[PDB]
């Protein structure tokens, strides 16, 4: 790990040369040597502020609710410079952590980035304060090249499917959990007395994930697994009949 | 520009203006002229004015003190029957509901093409007023003195009854300007007969 | 219809008050869901019962020709002893979607009327009348159990699916094309500023080539 | 809390031997035989004298009977007391109060 | 009062400042003295404490992570209540919508212009954390098997004791640490009941 860290103490000049300074580093042992590196650009919020102090400096007037005109350009000078090449076999990844001010989605910070990246990660609030340690919310969260990074030959067979079914099976623990509070806790239906007792293992067993637990991707739909023994075979309607057949009797 | 009063010409306007006569935009598509809307506007001569009141027409403060009253509750109860609907309202209150609209095609709308309409004197329109304040004064009576024990008017009761008398009330407003003291007997030969049918 | 000041704080609370509004909706959409969903299965059970008292009525009554054909006339007998009752109702409360509903429970109690009544010349064409009578009964206040549960709901949905629709037709977009004003009018001052910004800009230049 | 059969002849004696009647000499009985020659208004003061009454849960009435009185129980939409419609031996329960749906 | 994240000298503020407790006006119109909202405050001192809390005071973070629990379960259920209505929805959430009330009113509620409540020390602090969460540990088991309705008048002697633990002198030292103890067995006989 090469970190190197800018603090609010520090000058405003400096925060905009830390991610030049971040990747020419991280496609150097990309892209002259052959590693595989993961960029994490935390306070990406803080990087347009401090984007916003020197483009005021020229004197130059504002663009969209305060953020210069070129944002949409010096974003994507840093965001842009990931993927891997046909040459070599390094790689470069991107996580820019951002946090957009008062859960508006709309603010150009998280808008021009959602131009630029291929997919959110979803933090909420809501899962916090119930005190579930990582606040990943599965729902409005996507990965756009999910697609292509799992499979056989990549992780595992299942994999594929057991993650389609383990977002379903909580889209409909969701509303069930609203059910709930509406009619009563036993005269609902059948069907729900058991989606109901998913979700409160989806939200403690999987993705309240402890403070130093490492977790490999075997190790993770083990889990993805244990969960899916409840639902018993013929209700998992996603899940196809040969990789079905294959896991969950254990 | 757009129909908004939140503007700086108008913002500016009204902080120098005693009177504002703020016109609506749904009020003449509805053909409702004159389309003043009788909720926004307002006045700052009246303090000034009831002293002329108190010498030549010595009746109509309190008589625009109900009129405002009966236009200002028709306004909460507009937005109670657009959501919950009319079934479950009270007796008190569909009288306050039909005598304002009584009021919004009889008092406000005034056709201003026609002999009639085109030009009101002041004692037509305190004729008219005095009218149709003491209809609802006297439907209040109506409801309230015998209000549980008899069975009482529902006021569907009047409604199918007293409809020759509010027929005289929904077109007391051709008067044309050929007569002057005739208006004024049949604005009291009009409450004549609104007079006897609470007896009958 | 606009409802408040635009421009700053205000599409945050309109955001607010739409985001409420909207899975308010929703939440009370499952509960006229659920209602009509147990108003829909009540209805087969009044239909598959109330035929079926048909019968139990054609069999009770076809033990009256079983009756008095052998013992007597039971029509003036009967109807100059009664005092008291022997079958009496018990109002119980049921529960759906939190909306209380009443429920009829059968109640026997208390003594005989017709115990001597026949005796000498039937007696066991009746008391069978009555077991055929008492058990017709039995079905009859289960039935009246679920005709008091019937209209009752049909005034709770009515009264829930209005504020379903006055929810999506009256309030929402009420607070949804205000919500669009706020976003014009915060427009119509970030262009206000771009021209006092942009006077300045060029009146910094003219004074400087003034002063060159 | 009882309650109340209007019926008929057949009708009445044999809920009465069910054990549901009840006289009561300061109001009313709770019960009503209709013969050939009772008039429709005796079977509608009776209707509206058992719908005043607080005690009646249950108006048990035949449809045959109903059918002539239908008018007034179509007026009745309250929850309490439920009316009930009971086949005769002549035309029994067709079309009576399912058609609200 | 206004612009709760929206606002520069705010915006700023936030991204420097690691603890943030929010003044809400909404418990400042019922008059809730602190007016400080527990959904949108934080504190980032959280993994830096527990190094302490392990050393002297070690029931408190076992509390704490239950005690956010219970202020967010009634939250939504407060958004329930308010539209369906009270037809009460469960018995196993009821408790936590009470024991909640309990702590929004006692626990959370302080007057500091009184003799006793213008300072209260942690062991007074994590006492009244103590005691108010042994109530919903214990009411939790009990209807794994009775109902509140029962309990609520039944047990009305130990809510007063509850209620009633906030008016302690803060000198007693020793007193309240019995007091604690006192009020702790007296629920562990209705709970063996």
């Amino acid at each position: 790990v090469c970190l190197f860290l800018n603090l609010a103490n520090d000058p405003t000049i400096e925060r905009i040369i830390t991610p030049r300074l971040a990747l020419t580093t991280a496609e150097f042992l990309a892209y002259q040597c052959e590693k595989h590196v993961l960029v994490i650009l935390t306070d990406m919020s803080s990087y347009a502020e401090a984007l916003r102090e020197v483009s005021a400096a020229r004197e130059e007037v504002p663009g969209r609710r305060g953020f210069p005109g070129y944002m949409y350009t010096d974003l994507a000078t840093i965001y842009e410079r990931a993927g891997r090449v046909e040459g070599r076999n390094g790689s470069i990844t991107q996580i820019p952590i951002l946090t957009m001010p008062n859960d508006d989605i709309t603010h150009p910070i998280p808008d021009l980035t959602g131009y630029i990246t291929e997919g959110q990660i979803y933090v909420d609030r809501q899962l916090h304060n119930r005190q579930i340690y990582p606040p990943i919310n599965v729902l409005p969260s996507l990965s756009r090249l999910m697609k292509s990074a799992i499979g056989e030959g990549m992780t595992r067979k299942d994999h594929a499917d057991v993650s389609n079914q383990l977002y379903a099976c909580y889209a409909i623990g969701k509303d069930v959990q609203a059910m709930k509070a509406v009619v009563g806790e036993e005269a609902l239906t059948s069907d729900d007395l058991l989606y109901l007792e998913f979700l409160q293992k989806f939200e403690r067993n999987f993705i309240a994930q402890g403070p130093y637990e490492n977790r490999t991707v075997y190790e993770t739909l083990d889990i993805g697994w244990q969960l899916l023994r409840i639902f018993p075979k013929e209700m998992l309607k996603r899940i196809p009949q040969s990789t079905l057949s294959e896991f969950y009797p254990r | 520009p757009g129909g908004d009063f939140s503007d700086p010409v108008t913002s500016a306007t009204l902080g120098i203006v005693q009177v504002f006569w703020g016109l609506d935009k749904k009020l003449a598509q509805r053909k409702h002229f004159p389309s003043v809307n009788w909720l926004i506007s307002y006045s700052k001569y009246m303090r000034a004015l009831d002293e002329y009141y108190d010498k030549h027409f010595t009746e109509f403060v309190p008589l625009r003190t109900k009129a405002k009253e009966i236009l200002q509750e028709e306004e909460d109860l507009a937005e109670i029957v657009q959501l919950v609907g009319k079934a479950s309202l009270a007796e008190t209150d569909k009288i306050t509901l039909e005598v304002a609209k009584l009021i919004k095609d009889d008092f406000l709308q005034q056709n201003g093409y026609t002999p009639y309409d085109r030009f009101c004197p002041f004692y037509k329109t305190v004729g008219m007023l005095s009218n149709m304040i003491a209809f609802y004064d006297m439907a209040r009576r109506a409801v309230e003195t015998t209000a549980q024990s008899d069975n009482k008017i529902t006021w569907s009761i009047i409604r199918e009854h007293m409809g020759e008398i509010l027929y005289k009330l929904s077109s007391m407003k051709f008067k044309d300007p050929v007569k002057d003291g005739e208006a004024k007997i049949k604005a009291d030969y009009a409450q004549l007969l609104e007079d006897m049918q609470n007896a009958f | 219809r606009i409802e408040i000041f635009p421009s700053r704080m205000a599409q945050t609370i309109m955001k607010a008050r739409l985001k409420g509004a909207q899975t308010g909706r929703n939440l009370l959409k499952k509960k006229s869901d659920a209602l009509t969903l147990r108003f829909r299965q009540i209805l087969k059970k009044i239909i598959e019962t109330k035929m079926l008292m048909g019968e139990v009525m054609r069999e009770a009554a076809f033990s009256l020709a079983e009756a008095k054909f052998t013992a007597g006339d039971f029509s003036t007998t009967v109807i100059q002893n009664v005092n008291k009752a022997q079958v009496k109702i018990r109002a119980k409360k049921d529960n759906v979607a939190g909306v209380t509903l009443p429920v009829f429970e059968h109640y026997h109690e208390g003594t005989d009327s017709y115990e001597l009544t026949g005796l000498a010349r039937g007696g066991e064409q009746l008391a069978k009348l009555k077991r055929n009578y008492a058990k017709a009964v039995e079905l009859l206040v289960e039935l009246a159990s679920l005709q008091t549960s019937f209209v009752t709901l049909d005034e709770a949905i009515k009264i829930t699916n209005r504020r379903v629709n006055a929810i999506e037709h009256v309030i929402i977009p009420r607070i949804e094309r205000t919500l669009a004003y706020i976003i014009t009018e915060l427009d119509e001052r970030e262009r206000e500023e771009f021209y006092r910004l942009k006077k300045i800009q060029e009146k910094k230049k003219i004074l400087k080539e003034k002063s060159d | 809390k009882l309650i109340a059969v209007i019926g008929d002849e057949d009708t009445v004696t044999g809920f009465l031997l069910g054990g549901i009647g009840e006289l009561n000499k300061n109001r009313h009985p709770n019960f009503l035989v209709v013969e050939k020659d009772t008039t429709i208004n005796e079977i509608e003061d009776t209707f509206r004298q058992f719908l005043n009454r607080d005690d009646i849960g249950i108006i048990l009435i035949n449809q045959y009977i109903a059918e002539m009185v239908r008018h007034a129980l179509d007026a009745h939409q309250r929850s309490i007391p439920a009316v009930l419609e009971i086949p005769s031996k002549e035309h029994p329960y067709d079309a009576a109060k399912d058609s609200i749906l």
